[PDB]
Formats: structure tokens, C-alpha cells, sequence
């Protein structure tokens, strides 16, 4: 009975990572099959609503359809990497701690840094009777007893690693000796070894990949509720596809020196508004009519976020959107700074940004 | 440039030896002895230390390798640095 | 056929001009710098085409006053109240535009999603402007790149050690012009042939 | 010293390891401060030269900005550095780093929030879906199930993992939560 | 390519003699020996 569920649960778990990989692909071909479809959406008219108007009339149907097997492929593989890779990030996480607790004494004579999330997690994995369950090696318990037994206290050290010298002792001696029947529910009850179960429940869920299909999971539920959420799906293909992770790695191999440009071009253009806001105030009209006085560059927010909007999109600068310097006392200063605008900011800066990707890439 | 630059400096500290100038090949021969070499037999570390000591002891007490050091650093002579050997090369035939 | 049907229709004769690029090598090294990376380009395209896309997706759900595109203020001409309206303006307009989309749909003043759209303008610029052209910009460049060092490539290990045989040119050239002896008589390519 | 200087000119003397081994402890106490270099010796040789080596000098070398200082030198003598002109450029880093160093020592003598609360959300996370087992309701379930059905079997695997699934949201939204407060 | 050129230039120079073609490590060998044999022994305006 016992025997023969837990064969078909094997069964089913092996089936599940064995095609892990075949309904990732086609969860990314029932999300372009959806947003295909979406692509059709069309607006009817308080109460607004979207239509679907075809004319083979059958595709929403079809869309719910598509919708409902989206959702089921998702579910089944946070299955397939649940069962496939999830054994090996456990086996990593039990190596390392293994090596850090033998050789370095990471928990005997060093601790911590209290900012190591994942060691302030891996405390209690040494409690855990099962240390190394899938790392091969059951063997390093002994071994640091062996280590730091002679300094740190028998006693306290075996505590520390969770084993006892007196049932040690006493199973070397004869000891209390009986089996028990597999079909016996207080068996398996007893067996389950909550400590273990819920570190590797952490560290699981500290595992970034299964969170990345968590969120995926998440939307597509919502994309249920709201059809468009089907779209953030195809955000999928960068890791679907090896050459396009190549194209994403080019621009993400100097992220943050990117980030750092664009902050160093948002202190120019403040200083930008800086002089601007001093000086050169009145050309900031962007009223076409000329009766209404709709100023740009009266509050100092307003002017530096159009300097950050206008000026940085035009090609130009910010000389193509305000008003000419010509016939005024201003003159020269004011197209000396739109010159230098128009060649720091637009030249050089946006240069900068072209340059990272392009040596990147190189 | 710069990056090139950047390049340029860790192939050359990572191919031969900043004093001496001996190729790694050579002090790979035997394993693990190019930073052998350049963290025990030739360090920058040390070589600043030396000098700092030898400032810092007074004259008389001076050893003879540190007069004759001492002589050729107020000399401004830097023959002393090694170039092109080393003590392996030196006793190639009695360490091997 | 293309001249056949030039008979017929004299226009079918320009295409005929696409020959200039087999029949110089020039021009077909400066056709081979762009198609080296003929993938990474096309799917370079249909990255930016999925980021205008879900630009599209947000301004189809928020942004929708700011795309009326009629001169006359009488006539209600929207564009994005389709999606497929809304994405191809994306695709067209949008992308075409220096600025971006905002240069071209509504100013945000005085409106209560105000930063959010700015956000999105200024998001829309940065990325699909600023970056993915310049990725197709640099595919290009360092693709010119890999074809002039492959050309040195060959030059170095030509000059530097014999085709056939495998030696290096410094214990031919310890005997006086011993190595271009070699390579010229004792192991020739010629020769072999 | 003297033992480290008969050690490497005695390399093949297992009298004298027997003897290092047996003062280990002193070689292991001077490690940090005996200090060897090569030098072209007077006679025509290479030598060996020990000295003693202050830890407080160990120390003000290894601060940052002296690292920096040296990484810049290196840049600069591989860079532009000529081979005459290189072991002098070498002497005269060392005198300013030298002379930087003990005007250091001389002026010198004389998110653990969040993490708690992302530990704490995941034990109180955790310990939600543990509740079943130690509520043991699920052997109710068997009392009712005892007929083993394949239908309610696969569901019953399925809801195991959408039950986690649900414990990660609530650990994820409790996250969000506490690191809000944690801000304001 | 103009800076490329530029830093072979300099490579060679600096990596093999000008007139012989001798590499720089086997003169080096000595202390000096490889801009000793540049100057005194194999020297351009010298040949001039
Ligand atoms: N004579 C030398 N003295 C010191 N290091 C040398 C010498 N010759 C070559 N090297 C090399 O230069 C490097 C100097 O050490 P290294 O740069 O690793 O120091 P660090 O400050 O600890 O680290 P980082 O690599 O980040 O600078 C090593 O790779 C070493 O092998
Ligand atoms: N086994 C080999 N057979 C022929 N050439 C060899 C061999 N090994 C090396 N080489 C080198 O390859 C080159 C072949 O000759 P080379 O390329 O000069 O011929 P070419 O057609 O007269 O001129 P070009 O240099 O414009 O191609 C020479 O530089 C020669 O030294
Ligand atoms: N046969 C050679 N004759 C002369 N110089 C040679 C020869 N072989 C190699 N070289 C190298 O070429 C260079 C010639 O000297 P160098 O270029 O320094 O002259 P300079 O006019 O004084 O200075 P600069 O470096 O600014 O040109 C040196 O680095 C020298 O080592
Ligand atoms: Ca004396
Ligand atoms: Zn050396
Ligand atoms: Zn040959
Ligand atoms: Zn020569």
C-alpha cells in the first residue's frame, strides 16, 4: 500500500524533471499564442470596456482556453524545478557549510558576519540531525569532533553539532532494538524531521530562480484576472534564448557604470537650471498664445524636469525649445550655454552611454 | 585605452616578475614557484621594509650586507637589485 | 528574369544594381562588416520590437488621453484606442522620433499622472532610443573590429611560425634568413601542390 | 632567524626539519615578522638578507589608501616607466611611502534591522505551513480518504506545493511589510 | 588601426633588436644587456 504510493509519487516526480525543460518552452509558446490574440483588443464605449472583435469570431474561447493552459504548464513547472534542480542548490549549500564548519570553524572558532543572510539561515542547519543529507558525505560531524573536540569542550561541541556520545556509547552496547510496520501513519509521522524541512524551505525560498517562477506564477494568475498581465510573460525570451542573453549581457555587463552616467548627466543638467534659473529666465515661454504667461523655469522643480525632459530628448538642446537669443543683452551668454549644452549633455554624455555597450560587446 | 591600459599591467605583473624581470615559465618549473617567488623571494612589501629598517638602524651596528646596501643607497647605485637571476637560477645545480 | 522583366517594365533594370557588391571586394567587405552579425541584429530588432510592446501594453492601460493626433480640436482622432494601433504608432512614430514617444503624443502638464508619464517618456528614450541603437551601432563597429584583427591574426602567425611543419621563425632566423629560406624552399605550399 | 637561514641553506637536512619541527611554534609566533629578500651580493652572488619587520609597519602597509597608492605606482611604472629609470621611480614610492607611513602611525597612537525582519518573517512564514503537519489534520483526511483514490492523491500533491507557494506570498508581502515600517 | 600601429611600433622596438632581430630577453640576461647592446653594439646613427 505504502510501498506502492510512494512508487507512483516517485514516478510522477521523475516524469515532472525529466520534462522540466519541454514546458518551459511551451510555456513561452502559449505566451506568445496569448499575446498574439490580445494583440486584437479593441476599445467600445463611466464604464469603458474592451472588446475582442475578429472576424473569425472564435478566439476568445480560444484565448480562455489558452489562458487556462498557460496556468496549468506554470504550475507544472515550478513542479519539474522543484523536483530537479532544487537537490542540487541543497547539495551546494550543504558542501559549503560542511567545508566552512570543518576547515574554517566558521560556527566553532569564528562566527557570523550577523549580514551573511544565508549563514544566520545555515545556523541551524548543524542542529539539524540530517547535515549533509544529499552531500555524500555523512561523515563530517565526526570528522570536526575529531577537529576541535580537544579545545571547545566534548560536551559543548557535541551539542553544538547535535549528536550524543551516550546513545553513542550505548548503540555500540546492546541497544533498544525493534522495527517498525511501513504501514503505520505515526511512523512516517515520527520520521519527518521538521528542523530540516523548514531549513530547506529557506533556503529555497531564498533561492532566486524559484522566485523568478514564483513571479511568473503570480502573473499569470493575474493575468487571469486582468488578460494583459499575459503580456509581462514575454519578458521570458531573454533567458529562453542563449543569444539574446548574449545581447542583454553586452548593455548589463557595465550596469553600473551606466547608472553612474546618468547620474553624472542629471548633475549637469542641474547645473544647467542652476544658470538658467539665474539668468536666462524670460526665453523659458512655451505658451503659444502670446497673451497667456505660461512659464517653464518660474519654480526650479519645473525648470530642471524640463531641462530633464526637453532639452535631453531634443536633439538640438534646450535652445531648440526656448525662445532665441536674438536682439537681447544676454545674447552671447545665452548661446554659449545652449552651445555647451548642446555639447556635453547631447554629444558626449549619450557618447559615453554608446561607448559602454559597444567596448562591452568587444 | 584605458582599458587596454588596465589589461596591459595584469598580463605583465601576471607573466613575469615586477624586480628581476625572470619569465613565470621558468619559476612555474617548479609548482607553485612563480608567487613563490614573487611573495617570499621577491616582494615589494619587503624590499620596502628593508629599507625603512636599514633607515631606521643606526651605522655602527650595521651588519655587512646592510653597510654594503646602506653604501649604495646613499650612493644612489641600484646594482644591488636583482636583474635577470635569482638565487634558483644561482643554485640550480645544488636545490635541484 | 530581372532583365526579362525589364523588357517588359524598364524599372526591373535598377535591380540590376544590386551586382556592385559581388562585383567589388571592397564593398563586399563593407557588406561583411554588417552581416557578421546578421542574428545578433535581427534579434537585437525583435527585442526592441517586445520593449515598444509592452510600452504599449502600459499606455494602452494609463496613457490614453495624451495620443490624440487630430490638428483640429473638433475631431476626436485617437490612436491608441486600439491596441494594434496603439503598438504600430509605438513601432513607427515613437521609434522614429529623436526625443521619443513624447516628443510626439501630449504634454503631461497640469495632469494628475503627470510623473508617471514622464517616467514612462523618459524610460521610453533612455532605452528604446539610446541603448538599442547604440547596441546595433556597436554590433557593427566591433564587428569591423573582429574582421581587421582576424587580418592581423593571420599576418602574425604567417611572419611568426612556418604553415607546414609548425617551427618557429627565430631557430630558422639563427641561421641568416633561414626562415624565409625555409618557407620558401624547404617546405613551400607551392611545392606541395 | 638563524633557524629560517640554516632551514634555506640547508634544504636537505632532516636533522635540521627535525629541529623546525620541533620549534614550529616560535616559527609560526615570527612568521609575520621575518622579512627576506634577494640582493646582489658583494661577491659577485646572489643573497639572502633577513631583518626584523614591524607589525605596525605590516599594518600601515596594508591600510587601504597605501594600497591604492601602490596600485597607482604599478599603473604608472608599467605604463610609462623606463628600465633605467624603473628600480629609481621604485626607491623613490618607497621614500614617500615610507615617510607617509610613519606620519600615519605618529597621528595615529594615542541593515541588521531588515535582516532580523526578513529571519523573522521567514520563521513565522514557515512555521504557518509546518501547523498542518503539526495539527494533524491530515490524518483526519486519511480517516476519510482511507479509500485510496488516484483522483484526490494527485490533488492532494498538487495543493502540497500551491500551499508553499502561498507561504512564499505571505513571506514575500510580510518582507514588504516590515521593510516599510523599517523606513518609516 | 592609427593607434594600434602605433603601440606595435613601440612592441618591437621594445621587444627585439632593430638591426640583428635578436630578442630582448636573451641580452637582458646580463644586467642591461638589451639597451647596452641597442646603444654600444648595434646602433642606427652609429650605422649612419
Ligand atoms: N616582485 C613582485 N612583488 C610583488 N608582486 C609581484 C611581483 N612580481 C609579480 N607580482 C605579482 O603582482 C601581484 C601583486 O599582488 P596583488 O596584486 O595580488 O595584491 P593585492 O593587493 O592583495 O591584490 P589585488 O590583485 O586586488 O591588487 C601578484 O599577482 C604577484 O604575483
Ligand atoms: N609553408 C609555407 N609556405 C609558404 N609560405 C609560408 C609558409 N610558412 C610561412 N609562410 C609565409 O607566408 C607568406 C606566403 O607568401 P606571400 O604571402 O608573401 O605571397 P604573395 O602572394 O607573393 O604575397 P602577399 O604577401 O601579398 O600575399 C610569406 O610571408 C611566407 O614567409
Ligand atoms: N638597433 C637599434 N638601434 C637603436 N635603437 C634600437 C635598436 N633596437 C632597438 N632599439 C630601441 O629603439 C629605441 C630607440 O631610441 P628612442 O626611441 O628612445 O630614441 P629618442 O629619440 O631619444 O626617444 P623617443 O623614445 O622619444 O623616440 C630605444 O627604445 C631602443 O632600445
Ligand atoms: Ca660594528
Ligand atoms: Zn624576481
Ligand atoms: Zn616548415
Ligand atoms: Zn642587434
Amino acid at each position: 500500500f505504502w510501498k506502492k504510493i510512494i512508487a507512483y509519487q516517485q514516478k510522477l516526480l521523475n516524469y515532472f524533471a525529466r520534462n522540466f525543460y519541454n514546458m518551459r518552452m511551451l510555456a513561452l509558446f502559449v505566451a506568445f499564442a496569448i499575446n498574439f490574440i490580445l494583440l486584437f483588443y479593441k476599445v467600445s464605449t463611466i464604464a469603458v470596456h474592451y472588446v475582442l472583435e475578429e472576424s473569425s469570431g472564435y478566439m476568445e474561447p480560444t484565448l480562455r482556453i489558452l489562458a487556462i493552459l498557460h496556468t496549468v504548464i506554470s504550475f507544472f513547472c515550478i513542479i519539474g524545478y522543484y523536483c530537479l534542480k532544487v537537490p542540487l542548490v541543497i547539495f551546494k549549500r550543504e558542501k559549503e557549510v560542511a567545508r566552512k564548519l570543518e576547515f574554517d570553524g566558521l560556527y566553532i572558532t569564528e562566527q557570523p558576519s550577523e549580514d551573511d543572510i544565508k549563514g544566520q539561515w545555515d545556523r541551524l542547519v548543524i542542529n539539524t540531525q540530517s547535515f549533509p543529507n544529499n552531500y555524500w558525505d555523512k561523515f563530517v560531524k565526526r570528522k570536526v569532533m575529531d577537529k576541535y573536540g580537544e579545545f571547545y569542550g566534548r560536551d559543548r561541541i557535541s551539542e553544538l553539532l547535535g549528536m550524543d556520545k551516550a546513545a553513542l556509547d550505548f548503540s555500540d552496547a546492546r541497544e533498544k532494538k525493534k522495527p517498525k510496520k511501513d504501514s503505520s501513519l505515526s511512523a512516517v509521522l515520527n520520521s519527518i524531521d521538521v528542523k530540516y524541512q523548514m531549513w530547506k524551505l529557506g533556503v529555497v525560498f531564498t533561492d532566486n530562480s524559484f522566485l523568478y517562477l514564483a513571479w511568473y506564477m503570480t502573473m499569470s494568475v493575474l493575468g487571469h484576472y486582468n488578460n494583459f498581465f499575459f503580456a509581462a510573460h514575454l519578458l521570458d525570451i531573454a533567458m529562453g534564448f542563449k543569444t539574446l542573453r548574449t545581447i542583454l549581457s553586452s548593455v548589463t555587463h557595465n550596469g553600473k557604470q551606466l547608472v553612474l552616467t546618468v547620474g553624472l548627466l542629471a548633475v549637469v543638467v542641474y547645473l544647467y537650471t542652476v544658470v538658467a534659473f539665474n539668468f536666462f529666465r524670460k526665453f523659458y515661454n512655451k505658451s503659444e498664445d502670446g497673451d497667456t504667461p505660461d512659464m517653464k523655469c518660474d519654480d526650479m522643480l519645473t525648470c530642471y524636469m524640463f531641462h530633464m525632459y526637453v532639452g535631453v530628448r531634443a536633439g538640438g538642446g534646450i535652445g531648440d525649445e526656448i525662445e532665441d537669443p536674438a536682439g537681447d543683452e544676454y545674447e552671447i551668454y545665452r548661446i554659449i550655454f545652449d552651445i555647451t549644452f548642446f555639447f556635453f549633455v547631447i554629444v558626449i554624455l549619450l557618447a559615453i552611454i554608446q561607448g559602454l555597450i559597444i567596448d562591452a560587446f568587444g | 585605452e584605458l582599458r587596454d591600459q588596465q589589461e596591459q599591467v595584469k598580463e605583465d605583473m601576471e607573466t613575469k616578475c615586477f624586480i628581476c624581470g625572470i619569465g613565470n615559465d621558468y619559476f612555474d618549473t617548479v609548482p607553485h614557484g612563480f608567487e613563490t617567488h614573487t611573495l617570499q623571494e621577491h616582494n615589494l612589501a619587503n624590499y620596502l621594509f628593508f629599507l625603512m629598517y636599514l633607515i631606521n638602524k643606526d651605522e655602527t651596528e650595521h651588519t655587512g650586507q646592510e653597510s654594503y646596501v646602506w653604501k649604495m643607497y646613499q650612493e644612489r647605485c641600484w646594482e644591488f637589485f636583482p636583474a635577470g637571476d635569482c638565487f634558483r637560477k644561482q643554485y640550480e645545480d645544488q636545490l635541484n | 528574369t530581372m532583365s526579362v522583366l525589364g523588357h517588359y517594365n524598364n524599372f526591373f533594370f535598377a535591380a540590376h544594381l544590386l551586382d556592385i557588391a559581388m562585383g567589388f571586394k571592397t564593398l563586399r567587405t563593407i557588406l561583411s562588416s554588417v552581416t557578421h552579425n546578421g542574428k545578433q541584429l535581427v534579434l537585437t530588432v525583435g527585442l526592441l520590437a517586445v520593449v515598444v510592446y509592452l510600452y504599449t501594453v502600459v499606455a494602452f492601460n494609463f496613457f490614453r488621453k495624451f495620443y490624440n493626433k487630430s490638428e483640429d480640436g473638433d475631431t476626436p482622432d485617437m490612436k491608441c484606442d486600439d491596441m494594434l494601433t496603439c503598438y504600430m504608432f509605438h513601432m513607427y512614430v515613437g521609434v522614429r522620433a529623436g526625443g521619443g514617444i513624447g516628443d510626439e503624443i501630449e504634454d503631461p502638464a497640469g495632469d494628475e499622472y503627470e510623473i508617471y508619464r514622464i517616467i514612462f517618456d523618459i524610460t521610453f528614450f533612455f532605452f528604446v532610443i539610446v541603448i538599442l541603437l547604440a547596441i546595433i551601432q556597436g554590433l557593427i563597429i566591433d564587428a569591423f573590429g573582429e574582421l581587421r584583427d582576424q587580418q592581423e591574426q593571420v599576418k602574425e602567425d604567417m611572419e611568426t611560425k612556418c604553415f607546414i611543419c609548425g617551427i618557429g621563425n627565430d631557430y630558422f632566423d639563427t641561421v641568416p634568413h633561414g626562415f624565409e629560406t625555409h618557407t620558401l624552399q624547404e617546405h613551400n605550399l607551392a611545392n606541395y601542390l | 632567524v638563524l633557524l629560517t637561514n640554516l632551514s634555506e641553506h640547508m634544504p636537505n637536512d632532516t636533522r635540521l626539519q627535525t629541529f623546525l619541527e620541533l620549534a614550529e611554534s616560535v616559527l609560526n609566533y615570527f612568521q609575520p615578522f621575518l622579512g627576506r629578500i634577494e640582493i646582489m651580493g658583494s661577491a659577485k652572488r646572489i643573497e639572502r638578507v633577513y631583518f626584523e619587520i614591524s607589525e605596525s609597519s605590516r599594518t600601515q602597509w596594508e591600510k587601504p589608501q597605501v594600497k591604492e597608492s601602490k596600485r597607482q605606482f604599478i599603473f604608472d611604472v608599467v605604463n610609462e616607466g623606463g628600465e633605467k629609470e624603473k628600480m629609481e621611480l621604485f626607491v623613490n614610492f618607497c621614500e614617500d611611502t615610507i615617510f607617509e607611513m610613519q606620519l600615519a602611525a605618529q597621528i595615529s597612537e594615542s541593515s541588521i534591522l531588515t535582516v532580523r525582519s526578513a529571519l523573522f518573517a521567514l520563521r513565522y512564514n514557515i512555521l504557518t505551513l509546518m501547523r498542518m503537519l503539526s495539527l494533524k489534520s491530515l490524518k483526519k483526511q486519511m480517516k476519510k480518504v482511507k479509500k485510496m483514490t488516484v483522483k484526490d492523491m494527485v490533488t492532494a500533491f498538487f495543493s502540497s506545493y500551491w500551499s508553499i507557494f502561498m507561504t512564499l506570498l505571505h513571506f514575500v508581502a510580510s518582507v514588504f511589510r516590515g521593510f516599510f515600517r523599517i523606513i518609516c
